[PDB]
């Protein structure tokens, strides 16, 4: 999931719309 | 744009610009 993944390693604008509603 | 890491809050803080915060659910873990 998100919350751990852009913790543990660089993020992304592109993963990170997956959560908007 | 640059790809960076963005744990807890830094997570939430980029939510709220894609998003504009409209409505969003990280799904953050349940296990104590």
């Amino acid at each position: 999931g998100i919350v751990e993944q852009c913790c543990t390693s660089i993020c992304s604008l592109y993963q990170l719309e997956n959560y908007c509603k | 744009f640059v790809n960076q890491h963005l744990c807890g809050s830094h997570l939430v803080e980029a939510l709220y610009l894609v998003c504009g915060e409209r409505g969003f659910f990280y799904t953050p873990k349940t296990k104590r």
